[PDB]
């Protein structure tokens, strides 16, 4: 090459896109308790996991901002403050849990009229870095023949969740619409692996079906031009 | 009371804005960096990877899966036509969608670089003959005759040398030239020899590949 | 009028944001710092504190309160089994919840360090015999026989030396090894001697204990 | 908590405010600058361009389109009056609206500079005579007689010299002087010669043209 | 467009906040300081003053 100033790596990775969507129904049947918990599950969606699966060894912090509005784009003066529970502590199950009274958990409160919120959280996972693949048995216990009582629900791998409540004596009477954007701050990778070509059947397993697919069949016949 | 001016565009959300925030806990120390003898810093490592390209996309049966990776050649055909490579364009459909670079171009528009092809001969120990692979330069149409093929750049392929032959296309961008492969001569063997053989091809790119413009296009799904 | 850009996230409340404000009264002087000869700056002082660990958590009667702190040993039992220490994990339940470090780990996830045990002998002045305390290394299962115990690291405990014996476990993290205590030999005494004795144990950690990740977990209540 | 004063005029939109924003993608590299031997930096290049000015704006027929670019002259007229240039003002209507500078002045108010005129003679090879072009200085009214014309600056125009004659008006602003063109003498030819000829004129400006005040005026439509 | 973070506690009124503002008229000159031979700077002068104390608060 001759000049590599315009070819800067800055544009090679930085792309903001919609990743999550959280709804707050005022009544419902799926969530009739009026509160929901959303763990950070990158593997939940296929379209984002395709970019991430090219990477094997990574550790980084996160930055999120929250916006709420109406389907017509009108703005309303509502204030929220967000509280985070470390992943080590178990997540609340019922409203009468002690997680809402914990004062030892740090919190940061910002308004909406101010410039957009910029918050960062450190890497608190006890491991060194996240591992997307594991050629073995995920449990790190001395027992290698039985299974844990909490099989299926293993929050020991994720990074926790957030709790949302409304300020006021009575419950809020407006549902909100919120969209979330995700990004990486540092990019460092070691072992390059191929991505996926066919579609996914299950959310947590890459298994396939008996109807095989082909990358392309554009050429009617190879014998002719 | 310090005077300050309010610039327009305060509540706008910017997708490309890189921001940094102070950590909530300044006391926890992240895990130390792991030292490894071999170190790799740049994405250039992928540019030298070899990928196989195939043309016979006709069959779709389950029990014909393994034969896809090659294309057969037989002595029954005489001075016909071996393979017809489509227009070389990673963005468009064809053999290039399986390659790594073509997928990388799915968010991008303009590309340029050099192309190289390598061929090795896997015939019988007693056979004699001559093969020739040539790329037609731009401007020239598809070769109707071998005379129109010879005016372009051609490389002699002897059977004593296996793979040291290198052909380079100086520059490809996005209109362009075409490449065609004919039977230089029929492969003939005496009695007690197999009547069918197979040919393996290689394709790679040089260091002069660059990117200019990003695109907000996703090919999935 | 000075232009300025409004970054996103203005009204957000941050828990980990360290802030400073100007004092309302700049004239009042705080009390002077008190000078003391001995000075301590770091929390490391707690890491060298000894804590007793007990196994006989069976009794719950009021009038059996004082006997909890030890465990008795008698000559009636012959080559049986003295004590079965559970898996060494401060986070999990067991003898470790009473210790200071285990409580400190209640807001934390990953720990690593070394372990040491000290034993002193408090028998009669005329008695003779040999005691042996060994820790099974990781991989090896619970000791079915003393032969499987001897392959691991063992230390000789003479009755002429009281407490200078030191055993060190190189590294423990979070799966791991196990420790068991058998009767090396039966304690026998002649007539005119007590038939029962008591044994005192010690447990501490080395300087190589560190913490990595904080957790938002509270064990109270 | 850092104190800050809020200056008045926060939500006002300013048309002349020059602002810069951070790029969304810091990694894409723009195309390199193209190096060319000849380089031009300033708009001054247009100031030395010659433009033709015409007076006979009377005809409007389709089949009279080509004759517009000149004005004919004939020997039948005797000591009459050739052309009457209107007041020299690019802002006002007249021959100056076609010129580049007059269009440039359409967003502007005050102008000043020097004016030059060039004339070349295209008569027969045997003809003899004398032409004179003079510009009346300011103050003096329109010339009723040639005596009032001679007191102003005049230049002798011989037929042996074609175009090296240069006339300069020292200063024009925005009231001013006037320019008129009479028949210095009648063009006479013997038998066997054409009875009609044509004259070509030139007009340009010097380096001393400047602009002071911008105007929010658009002449389209 | 310059990025800036909004710290909590914007509309709070602080009693102990010492603030300074630009004068409206920068041209008027205040009266010059008057020079006196004896100068006193500190409040310590009151600490050496004698005060009478009385006990018979009955009448």
């Amino acid at each position: 090459s001759h000049s590599t100033a315009e070819t800067t790596l800055d544009s090679f990775f930085s792309r903001a896109g919609l990743v999550g969507e959280i709804d707050l129904p005022l009544e419902g049947t799926t969530n009739p308790n009026g509160y929901a918990n959303w763990d950070i599950d990158i593997t939940g969606y296929a379209q984002m996991r395709r970019k991430v699966e090219l990477f094997t060894y990574m550790r980084f912090d996160a930055e999120f901002t929250f916006v709420a509005c109406t389907p017509t784009g009108q703005v309303v003066p509502q204030l929220l403050q967000y509280m985070f529970v470390p992943p080590g502590a178990p997540k609340p199950d019922s409203r009468e849990s002690l997680a809402w009274q914990t004062a030892t958990n740090p919190s940061v409160f910002v308004k909406l009229s101010d410039p957009p919120a910029q918050v960062s959280v450190p890497f608190m996972s006890p491991a060194s870095a996240y591992q997307w693949f594991y050629d073995g048995y995920p449990t790190f216990g001395e027992h290698k023949q039985e299974k844990d009582l909490e099989y299926g629900a293993c929050p020991n791998n994720m990074m926790g969740t957030f709790s949302v409540r409304t300020v006021g004596t009575s419950k809020s009477k407006y549902p909100l619409v919120i969209r979330i954007y995700m990004r990486m701050k540092h990019v460092r990778a070691w072992i390059p692996r191929p991505m996926r070509n066919q579609n996914y059947l299950f959310k947590a397993n890459p298994n396939y079906a008996g109807n095989f697919i082909k990358p392309t069949g554009a050429s009617r016949t190879a014998i002719t031009t | 009371g310090f005077p300050t001016e309010l610039k327009p565009g305060t509540n706008q959300f910017l997708t490309t804005d890189d921001g940094v925030s102070a950590p909530i806990l300044p006391n926890f120390h992240p895990t130390p960096c792991i030292h490894i003898p071999g170190e790799v810093r740049n994405l250039l490592e992928l540019c030298q990877v070899e990928t196989i390209l195939e043309v016979n996309n006709v069959p779709t049966n389950a029990t014909s899966l393994m034969e896809r990776l090659r294309f057969p050649v037989s002595a029954q055909a005489g001075k016909g036509e071996l393979c017809a490579v489509f227009r070389a364009d990673p963005g468009r459909s064809g053999p290039w969608q399986s390659t790594l670079l073509g997928q990388l171009c799915g968010y991008y528009t303009q590309w340029s670089g050099s192309l190289e092809v390598t061929f090795m001969f896997t015939g019988s120990f007693m056979a004699t003959g001559k093969m020739l692979i040539a790329y037609t330069p731009p401007g020239g149409p598809l070769p109707k005759d071998r005379a129109t093929a010879m005016l372009g750049t051609h490389v002699i392929w002897d059977f004593g040398l296996q793979s040291s032959v290198t052909l380079v296309i100086p520059w490809i961008s996005n209109t362009t030239g075409l490449v065609s492969i004919w039977y230089q001569t029929n492969y003939v063997v005496p009695i007690g020899a197999p009547n069918t053989a197979y040919i393996i091809a290689l394709a790679a790119a040089q260091k002069n590949f660059t990117m200019q413009l990003c695109k907000d296009a996703s090919d999935i799904l």
